RNA sequence: AUUCAUAAUAACUUUUCGAAUCGCAUGGCCUUGUGCUGGCGAUGGUUCAUUCAAAUUUCUGCCCUAUCAACUUUCGAUGGUAGGAUAGUGGCCUACCAUGGUUUCAACGGGUAACGGGGAAUAAGGGUUCGAUUCCGGAGAGGGAGCCUGAGAAACGGCUACC
RNA sequence: GAAACUGCGAAUGGCUCAUUAAAUCAGUUAUCGUUUAUUUGAUAGUAUACUUGGAUAACCGUGGUAAUUCUAGAG
């Protein structure tokens, strides 16, 4: 029963394997998201606490949160649910899924390390990985670099440089919600168009009012000659 | 049938487009727009089958993608734009102008006009009523809406509209003695002058008309398009014929006479 | 032998910046000339370049001899390339017939991309790892 | 032709929307500040109009059959009042009430080797026969039913279930 | 210029004639009895703002099932 542990702190994943069925009882009858003590699992695992994040059964079906069964059910899955991707808008498929309760019939158990123990795993704790891209929206740059509102954000976005022999350069994301004179001009244009339209409607209403009063005048003479 | 049709079979296309039978299965389907599907002429027909400016519809697409072709002055790129009665089509690249007008034989003849002429049109008043905020408007036969019209205007009246600002220049009251032009029916394309109107409550009103040559012909009120104020003075140019019907023997005589 | 070119129904076509007319060849004692030959004669007559001239649709009257056709006189290679389709240009040489596969092969490929979500590299490397 | 449009008053609302969007040119004004400003446009938005549609809907008109003369009304049949539901009218459905509705001028039932029509064949005239099928209208996607999405489908080159 | 998100289309078309006999359909009406993307006209100044937040895909990365246009954990 392979165990798919991952350590979010370092962005590290390692698939291990446990065979001795006497050494997996600590997970039996646990649910998804519940915490588990790593002390009883093997030896390299003293002090560890894991979060049960998921799993797949012997037939390959994934676990789903909220199905409190230790076996499989069939559900009408739609958009927004786990274990389903709609193929067209409004589609719903009835699919077989594995419950969120852990038994011996699982093939794999997915785990997240909540807190490191005392030893090190060769590739799950000692090493790290970086986040593949940096902030792209302006205010997330401010939040993450602790910048100020007034600081120039244009030149301090992180760049990644690809070295294809020669003529080498960095590639930087465009900043969305960055403020430019273009944005100000567009806002001014829209406000001015609202102003102009209101003006011209007021003028038209006034002119029609004078047309009404005019024909009132001529109608008064027309009726005053009878 | 589950939803709106997007194809028009060739045999189901209106006959006044003179579409040849054996070209292919389908016909242009005029887009939703200012005029009815049946009583309009889509631009691809106008710019291909009339003027021969294009050998096919792909070249019609190319021509209109280059801002060449205009309807009522505005630029249109919808190949199937429902151009209809009184519409003005401008072609600046060729230095040429047109106006869709019913030739007496019953169709849309290729009516060339001048640049000064290609800046206005005419519009029948469908109805008059108050919108929101009590503002009065009148609806025309081309889906144009105009606010603050003359307080005297009622239904069945023709208005002059400038093609640039969308404003009304001048209009006509509907009464006996007006030059008109039949919009539908068997009397299509012919130009007459109002003689009398008979009012049927709940039914369809009837109008009695007379050509320049003395011919009294009746028509549904809904097919009457006022085109002037008196006899002999239209507010637009008229095609080669001035809207008077000639019998088949008359036309044959004229063809022999012209050709020698 | 005494080939003549005769034109009627001439349309000046500025919208496509070209010119449309009908072309008749009066050739006796001959089957017919190639379209390209009419392009060189049209060029020499109207002092325009060869690549600005395009002709098509040639049919001969019953009894041999006279043939009709249709031609275009553009006003640059640039224009005759802007307003023209690929097949005429492949006829002349102003383009190349693109080396696409058969229609069945292309459609079958496109349907075969419908069975993969995401990038092809991802599926390729995934299947390679699972086939170890 | 209206309790129409439109308007007013008092209140109401798990507050609808009255633009935190995008491209190219970059101008003019100085009280020179990354200043105030402003050109063609993309896209979007409430309501009304129009256009493309839809859903109902009036009147008249279908082949053979009585070895089909009564039919409908329990469980809606015909009508009334009130509601519910619908996009909306309406027994469309519910509650109460009345006993009605169709028929020899052929109802109702049965047959159809019946989708309807524009049309086709033959044709002195009057007729007879045919129309699955190039256009228009309807209906269906093995049989049945039920839905999602969407302006629009009871959709099947969409889903769900049974056979 | 891939992928993916978003939007739009997929209710058109094409096929068939099984059902269906006041049903469909034809001509003729009605909507003062309703919904309507789109098109085209119009049309809203209403009593942190040098422009607010947090999610996920695409992507790298560990995988599971004999198998499907199956998908799960993690960044």
């Amino acid at each position: 029963m392979k165990l798919n542990i991952s350590y979010p702190a370092n962005g590290t994943q390692k698939s291990i394997d446990i065979d001795d069925e006497h050494k997996l009882r600590v997970f039996y009858e646990k649910r998804m998201g519940q915490e588990v003590e790593g002390d009883s699992v093997g030896d390299e695992f003293k002090g560890y606490i894991f979060k049960i994040t998921g799993g797949n059964d012997k037939q390959g079906f994934p676990m789903k949160q909220g199905v409190m069964h230790p076996t499989r059910v069939r559900l009408l899955l739609s958009k927004g649910h786990s274990c389903y991707r709609p193929r067209r808008t409004g589609e719903r498929k009835r699919k077989s899924v594995r419950g969120c309760i852990v038994a011996q019939d699982l093939s794999v158990l997915a785990l997240s390390i909540v807190k490191q123990g005392d030893n090190e795993i060769e590739g799950l704790t000692d090493t790290t990985v970086p986040k593949r891209l940096g902030p792209k929206r302006a205010n997330h740059i401010r939040k993450f670099f602790g910048l100020t509102k007034e600081d120039d954000v244009r030149d301090f976005v992180v760049r990644r440089e690809v070295t294809k022999g020669d003529k080498t350069y960095t590639k930087a994301p465009k900043i969305q919600r960055l403020v430019t004179p273009q944005t100000l001009q567009r806002k001014r244009a829209l406000k001015a168009k609202k102003v102009k339209n209101a003006q011209q409607q007021r003028d038209a209403a006034a002119e029609y009012a004078q047309l009404l009063a005019k024909r009132l005048h001529e109608r008064k003479e027309e009726r005053a000659e009878i | 049938a589950r939803g709106p049709k997007k194809h028009l079979k060739r045999l189901a296309a209106p006959s006044h487009w003179m579409l040849d039978k054996l070209s292919g299965t389908y016909a242009p389907r005029p887009s939703a727009g200012p005029h009815k599907l049946r009583e309009s002429l889509p631009l691809v027909v106008f710019l291909r089958n009339r003027l021969k400016y294009a050998l096919n519809g792909r070249e019609v697409k190319a021509i209109m993608m280059q801002q060449h072709v205009q309807v009522d002055g505005k630029v249109r790129t919808d190949t199937t734009y429902p151009a209809g009665f009184m519409d003005v089509i401008t072609l600046e690249a060729t230095n040429e102008h047109f106006r869709l007008v019913y030739d007496v034989k019953g169709k849309f003849a290729v009516h060339r006009i001048s640049a000064e002429e290609a800046a206005y049109k005419l519009g029948k008043v469908k109805k008059v009523q108050l919108g929101k905020k009590g503002v009065p408007y009148v609806v025309t036969h081309d889906g144009r809406t105009i606010r603050y019209p003359d307080p005297l205007i009622r239904a069945n009246d023709t208005v002059k509209i400038d093609l640039a600002t969308g404003k009304i220049d001048d209009f006509i009251k509907f009464d006996t003695g007006r030059l008109v032009m039949v919009t539908g029916g068997r009397n299509l394309g012919r130009v007459g002058v109002i003689v009398h109107r008979e009012k049927h409550e709940g039914g369809f009103d009837l109008v009695h008309i007379k050509d320049a040559l003395e011919n009294t012909f009746v028509t549904r009120l809904s097919n009457v398009f006022v085109i002037g104020t008196e006899a002999g003075k239209p507010w637009v140019s008229l095609p080669k014929g001035k809207g008077i019907k000639l019998s088949i023997s008359e036309e044959r005589d004229r063809r022999r006479a012209q050709q020698g | 032998d005494a080939v003549t070119i005769r034109t009627r129904k001439v349309i000046s076509n500025p919208l496509l910046a070209r010119r449309q007319f009908v072309i008749d060849v009066l050739h006796p004692n001959r089957a017919n000339v190639s379209k390209d030959e009419l392009r060189e004669k049209l060029a020499e007559i109207y002092k325009a370049e060869k690549d600005a001239v395009s002709v098509f649709g040639f049919r001969t009257q019953f009894g041999g001899g006279k043939s009709t056709g249709f031609g275009l006189i553009y006003q640059s290679v640039a224009d005759a390339k802007r307003f023209e389709p690929a097949y005429r240009l492949v006829r002349y040489g102003l383009a190349e017939k693109v080396e696409k596969a058969s229609r069945q092969q292309r459609k079958q490929k496109k349907n075969r991309d419908k069975k993969i979500f995401g990038t092809q590299r991802r599926a390729q490397k995934r299947a390679a790892r699972r086939n170890a």
